[PDB]
């Protein structure tokens, strides 16, 4: 059976019946590595970069906040890190988000051990996900598909506004 | 459950993911540990035998010192192999 | 000279020693009397076989590659 | 022909070759024969490019833009410290071959190998299947005969070095 | 800050001179992390500094190996 | 086999002969529980040269 | 010879060629060996072409110009920086994601060697498509000696 993706080769089968199962992992990652790993890594770096891209872009058309401190005034989206890492905001977020990570690795090590935690499910918002499962997996690929995109985008974003010192349009 | 016999152990052994790694693969991986190491070490040879400048330690480099844990990883991969290599795998 | 010489000069006699002994406890071993002759040595026997010991080392490297100087597991062991 | 200098019998006064039969002790300590063979061929095909190689580099021969030394017992840490890169690469090699004899052929130590000892599959002219039977022997032992020559040239080099007029005969050809 | 901002070298610049005496501050230094081997010209015994970065170190060795064990996780 | 004159080894543990050779003497035909009488030519650390053993724990050396 | 094609010389008659017998020596191999035969051939192809086509045309930019570039060869040297390095991450990539996966599948008899699915620009007939299998091999083989 060759994989949809790259017909000249095998597909791969562990990922079969996944959202986003396009047949692409032409090094097998998923053959050796446990599936709901990868699953939720694919899943967090996405929605991770689904808003850092949005920040990076937003700060970079304007956007600061007020008030703001004044060691804030006059930074890039890039250029931006060491300031707030000195003013306190970066640590004051920190914290927060490690609060959630480690209880949500708690939750990754149920779901390998199985407990039924569907890889990135943290019960959140559920209502808006629709009821009959194929609207529930039509929205479940629309994350996936934007945050795939997202990843990307962040990496152009970074990369060419530092090499090239640039704004918003190829920032 | 692990005891093994013969002149070769059973892949159990190499653990739940390398367990199912091709012996090949595992081979590329050790060779280019094992190079990433003694890069590492070569470089850093430099730094240390370079007059003056390293003052404070400053030869210590976070990129060489993650290098340098390669060779260890290389043992263990080489040694992988070997045993895929022996099960068929 | 300080040590390596003198040295083998040890070694040499020895080994003499202890070859022409084992030699002489085996001979007399499959004696009418094996406990007699340990107590009343066979001066004719023993000076014969002690003259036999210089070419210990040839005598000793020939008996341990024919299997006859190191037994096979069947000796006394303890209960254990 | 078997041991001709022998008159046909084996040469093994010492018995090394019977070892791995002492029953009494020291179990799977001494090498069974297959080992022995297989370092007996090594050792021989090691021995014929070193003799070689000191004899040309005595004779004045030097390759294109190499490292440059005079003795030829101290050449290697010049080649090392010369040409860092092409020792590298060299020693690479070298070893995987080595690996490769043993990784894929089995214990031969203790006799449980399932290679030919002195096969490591460089028959790349294919003369195996080009040649008859009694060639292909004739060639085996011409290497082994050959390997054991240069084996005792290369025990001569060093005893000369080591201990002054050990070999006379070389003396007499003007060496050192 | 050097801690955070990875430049660890900081903390061993300025080592006490030579010519320190023990337990007051004529010929002091600064640093509090330093390998300068040996021992403290007037005291005869080790630098306090070396003692701090010694255990700096033993702590990391240990505190990663005690993460090889399985323990419901 | 164990017989008048045959030579055995002792397989007993408990033995102070054990994986030594023996003489069997006589080998008692009543049912009695350890039949063979092998003889030794060591002493024990009682001064015994004489024991009993059943034929399991004998064989035949020879 | 008998389990893959080839062994025809240029002109089209049947000449088996493995002076050496390196096929019978290293069996187990000679699927690796297809697949190099028809990548150098491929590389080779595009080689020879082009290094016509740097003569008489550039591509626009000063770099790529015939006065910055003199001579075909001496681009690798004078545009190793920016171009060259471009080309290595991409080449490289291939053969790290696609070339390799490629080979293990061949080298389990899942893959017939040269195949990274450009068959879909293929002739249906099994016979022409052969003719045209025969037609890069022979020609790969040309276009490498050509190049040297
Ligand atoms: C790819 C081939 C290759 C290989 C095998 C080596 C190997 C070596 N080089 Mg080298 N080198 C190479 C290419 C290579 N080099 C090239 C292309 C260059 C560019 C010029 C250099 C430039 C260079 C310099 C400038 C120096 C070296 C040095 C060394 C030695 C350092 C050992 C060390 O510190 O590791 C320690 C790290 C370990 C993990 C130790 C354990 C690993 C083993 C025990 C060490 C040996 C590696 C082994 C032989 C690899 C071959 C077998 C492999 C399949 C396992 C080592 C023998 C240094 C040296 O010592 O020279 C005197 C040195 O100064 N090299
Ligand atoms: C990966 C996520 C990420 C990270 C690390 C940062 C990091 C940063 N942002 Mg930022 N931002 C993000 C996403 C992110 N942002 C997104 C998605 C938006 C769109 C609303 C913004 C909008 C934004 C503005 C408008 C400003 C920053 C600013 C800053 C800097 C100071 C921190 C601060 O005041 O936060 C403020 C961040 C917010 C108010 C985000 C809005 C609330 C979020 C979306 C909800 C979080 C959901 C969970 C609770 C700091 C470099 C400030 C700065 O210094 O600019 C130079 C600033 O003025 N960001
Ligand atoms: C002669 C050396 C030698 C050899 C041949 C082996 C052989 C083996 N060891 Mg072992 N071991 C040794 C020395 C050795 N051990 C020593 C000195 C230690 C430290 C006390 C260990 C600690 C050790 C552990 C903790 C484990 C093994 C395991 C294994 C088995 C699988 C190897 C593997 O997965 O490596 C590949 C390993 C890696 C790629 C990881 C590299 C990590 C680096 C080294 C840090 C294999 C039977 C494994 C086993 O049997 O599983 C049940 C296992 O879990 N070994
Ligand atoms: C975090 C506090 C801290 C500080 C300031 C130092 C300071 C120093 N260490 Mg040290 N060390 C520490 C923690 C620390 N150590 C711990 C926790 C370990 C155990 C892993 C070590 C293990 C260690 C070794 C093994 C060596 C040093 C060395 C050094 C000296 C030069 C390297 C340097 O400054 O950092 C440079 C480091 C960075 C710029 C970033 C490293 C980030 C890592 C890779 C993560 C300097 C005196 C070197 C030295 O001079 O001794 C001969 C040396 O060889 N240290
Ligand atoms: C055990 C085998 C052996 C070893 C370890 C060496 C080692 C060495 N040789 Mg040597 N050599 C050998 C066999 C060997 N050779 C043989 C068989 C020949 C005859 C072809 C030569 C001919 C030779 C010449 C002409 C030169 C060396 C040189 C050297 C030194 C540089 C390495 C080199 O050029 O490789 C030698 C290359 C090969 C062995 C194979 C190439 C074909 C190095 C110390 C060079 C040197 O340092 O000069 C002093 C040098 O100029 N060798
Ligand atoms: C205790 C140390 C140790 C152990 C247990 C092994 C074990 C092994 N090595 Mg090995 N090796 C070691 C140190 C060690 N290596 C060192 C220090 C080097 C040089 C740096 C090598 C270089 C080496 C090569 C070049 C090869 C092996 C290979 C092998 C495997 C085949 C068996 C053999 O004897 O060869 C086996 C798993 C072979 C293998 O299967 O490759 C992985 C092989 O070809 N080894
Ligand atoms: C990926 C390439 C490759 C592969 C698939 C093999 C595969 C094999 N080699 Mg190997 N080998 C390789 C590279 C490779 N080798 C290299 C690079 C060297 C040295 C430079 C060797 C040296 C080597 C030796 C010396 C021997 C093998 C042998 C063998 C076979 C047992 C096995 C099929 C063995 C063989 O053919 O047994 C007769 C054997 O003895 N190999
Ligand atoms: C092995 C093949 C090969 C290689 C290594 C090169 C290398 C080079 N060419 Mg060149 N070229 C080739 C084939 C090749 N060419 C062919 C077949 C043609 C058309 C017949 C051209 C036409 C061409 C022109 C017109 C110019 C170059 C130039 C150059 C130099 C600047 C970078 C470059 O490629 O320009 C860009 C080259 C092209 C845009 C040619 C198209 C690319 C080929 C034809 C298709 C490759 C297949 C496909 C892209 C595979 C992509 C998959 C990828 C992910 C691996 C560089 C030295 C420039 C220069 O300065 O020369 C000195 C220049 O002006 N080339
Ligand atoms: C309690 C509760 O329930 O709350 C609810 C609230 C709410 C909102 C309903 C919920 C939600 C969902 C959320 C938060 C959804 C937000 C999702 C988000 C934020 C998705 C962004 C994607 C960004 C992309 C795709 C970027 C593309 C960018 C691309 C493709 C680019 O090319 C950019 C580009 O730069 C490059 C790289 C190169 C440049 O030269 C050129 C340009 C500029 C073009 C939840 C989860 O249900 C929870
Ligand atoms: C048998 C055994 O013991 O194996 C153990 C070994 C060990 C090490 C414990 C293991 C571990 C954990 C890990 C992942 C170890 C790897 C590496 C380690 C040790 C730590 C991680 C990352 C360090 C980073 C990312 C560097 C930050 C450093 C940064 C961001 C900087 O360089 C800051 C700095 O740049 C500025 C901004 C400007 C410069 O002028 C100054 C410098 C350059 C300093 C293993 C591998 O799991 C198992």
């Amino acid at each position: 059976a060759k994989s949809k993706a790259l017909p000249w080769l095998p597909n791969p089968s562990n990922l079969d019946g996944r959202i986003g199962a396009n047949g692409f992992d032409p090094l097998g990652i998923s053959e050796y590595f446990p599936v709901d790993y990868l699953v939720e890594s694919e899943i967090k770096h996405g929605r991770v970069c689904m808003m850092a891209w949005a920040g990076y872009v937003a700060v970079d058309l304007g956007a600061r906040i007020y008030p703001l401190p004044e060691s804030m005034q006059g930074v890039t989206s890039a250029t931006a890190h060491d300031p707030a890492v000195a003013f306190g905001s970066m640590g004051n977020m920190f914290i927060w988000i490690a609060l959630f990570e480690m209880v949500g690795w708690i939750g990754l090590s149920q779901t390998l051990q199985g407990s039924g935690r569907e890889p990135g499910d943290f019960g959140w918002g559920k209502q808006f996900m629709g009821k009959t499962q194929a609207e529930i997996d039509t929205m479940k690929l629309k994350e996936l598909t934007n945050g795939r995109a997202a990843m990307l985008a962040f990496a152009g974003v970074v990369t060419q506004s530092v090499l090239y010192d640039k704004g918003f349009p190829y920032f | 459950d692990m005891t093994w016999e013969g002149e070769y152990p059973p892949s159990k052994v190499l653990g739940p993911i390398m367990s199912k790694m091709p012996s090949g693969l595992l081979a590329i991986i050790s060779m280019a540990s094992l190079g990433v190491c003694v890069y590492s070490c070569v470089q850093t040879g430099f730094l240390l035998r370079e007059p003056g400048a390293i003052e404070n330690g400053s030869w210590v480099r976070w990129y060489y010192v993650v290098e340098g844990l390669g060779g260890p990883l290389a043992w263990g991969t080489h040694v992988a192999s070997w045993i895929q290599r022996k099960n068929g795998m | 000279a300080e040590f390596i010489l003198p040295g083998f000069g040890f070694i040499y006699i020895s080994g003499w020693i202890g070859w022409v002994g084992r030699k002489y406890l085996r001979a007399v071993s499959t004696s009418a009397n094996p406990s007699e002759s340990e107590i009343i040595i066979n001066v004719p026997l023993a000076l014969k076989i002690m003259t036999t010991g210089y070419i210990w080392p040839i005598s000793a490297w020939q008996e341990l590659i024919s299997n006859d100087l190191v037994a096979v597991s069947e000796e006394i062991t303890v209960s254990p | 022909a078997f041991n001709p200098e022998m008159a046909g019998e084996v040469f093994d006064p010492m018995g090394f070759g019977k070892m791995h039969e002492i029953k009494g002790a020291f179990p799977n300590m001494f090498p069974n024969p297959q080992f022995l063979e297989e370092s007996e061929i090594k050792h021989g095909r090691m021995a014929m490019l070193a003799w070689t190689g000191v004899w040309a580099t005595e004779s004045g021969l030097h390759f294109p833009g190499a490292p440059v030394a005079d003795d030829w017992t101290t050449a290697l840490g010049v080649w090392a410290r010369e040409d860092p890169g092409g020792f590298g690469i060299v020693l690479l090699l070298l070893s995987i071959a080595e690996g490769e004899g043993v990784s894929h052929a089995g214990d031969n130590f203790r006799g449980v190998s399932k290679k030919t000892p002195g096969d490591m599959g460089f028959d790349w002219m294919g003369m195996t299947k080009k040649l008859s039977a009694d060639k292909l022997e004739r060639y085996q032992t011409v290497e082994k005969k050959n390997g054991r020559a240069a084996m005792i040239a290369m025990a001569s080099l060093f005893a000369m070095k080591a201990i002054p007029g050990s070999v006379p005969i070389m003396d007499m050809l003007g060496a050192n | 800050t050097p801690f955070f901002t990875g430049n660890w070298t900081v903390y061993a610049e300025n080592p006490d001179s030579a010519t320190h005496v023990f337990n007051t501050s004529e010929g002091s230094g600064t640093a509090i992390l330093t390998f300068l081997g040996g021992f403290h010209p007037q005291t005869q015994s080790l630098w306090l500094s070396d003692m701090a970065h010694h255990h700096l170190a033993i702590a990391v060795v240990f505190i990663v190996a005690g993460h090889m064990y399985r323990t419901n996780f | 086999m164990i017989d008048r004159n045959s030579k055995v080894r002792i397989l007993r543990k408990e033995s102070y002969w054990f994986n030594q050779i023996g003489t069997v003497a006589t080998v008692d035909q009543s049912g009695i529980r350890y039949p063979a009488v092998v003889r030794f030519e060591s002493v024990n650390y009682a001064g015994t040269n004489t024991n009993n053993f059943a034929l399991d724990e004998l064989v035949e050396v020879k | 010879y008998n389990h893959n094609s080839g062994g025809v010389n240029f002109k089209g008659d049947t000449f088996q060629f493995d002076p050496l017998g390196l096929s019978e020596t290293y069996a187990p191999l000679v699927p690796f060996f297809r697949e190099s035969e028809i990548r150098h051939g491929r590389t080779a192809m595009l080689a020879v072409t082009g290094f016509i086509v740097q003569d008489f045309v550039r591509i626009p930019g000063d770099a790529y110009s015939f006065e910055a570039v003199p001579k075909t060869v001496g681009a690798h040297d004078a545009l190793l920086e920016g171009p060259m390095h471009q080309l290595l991450l991409w080449i490289s990539l291939w053969d790290i994601v696609i070339t390799y996966p490629s080979i293990q599948a061949t080298m389990k008899g899942e893959r017939e060697p040269g195949d990274f699915g450009w068959k879909w620009l293929a002739p249906k007939d099994e016979a022409t498509l052969k003719k045209y299998e025969m037609n890069e091999l022979l020609n790969g083989r040309l276009a490498m000696m050509a190049v040297g």
